[PDB]
């Protein structure tokens, strides 16, 4: 679903999809070509 | 027709090896794409 998405570092909007993409274990988000955030790890459980 | 079927065959091995003859379309891409990329730059920037 398209809402707002906050998790712990900054306020957003999208849709969560699963996907294969892999952040490290004290990484939180990152970001693609564009300089904008694509991904956000759970702040509570571990998943991208 | 030994000359006519002959001249056709070196077309195949010259886009194959060389592929800067094909590079007239490829800057049309290319200035297209970094005009997007560069545009999108400029939303992090501060700007005073």
């Amino acid at each position: 679903k398209c809402v707002n998405f906050n998790f712990n570092g900054l306020t957003g909007t999208g849709v969560l999809t699963e996907s294969n993409k892999k952040f490290l274990p004290f990484q939180q988000f990152g970001r693609d070509i564009a300089d904008t955030t694509d991904a956000v790890r759970d702040p509570q459980t571990l998943e991208i | 027709a030994n000359q006519f079927n002959s001249a056709i065959g070196k077309i195949q091995d010259s886009l194959s090896s060389t592929a800067s003859a094909l590079g007239k379309l490829q800057d049309v891409v290319n200035q297209n794409a970094q005009a997007l990329n560069t545009l999108v730059k400029q939303l992090s920037s501060n700007f005073g």
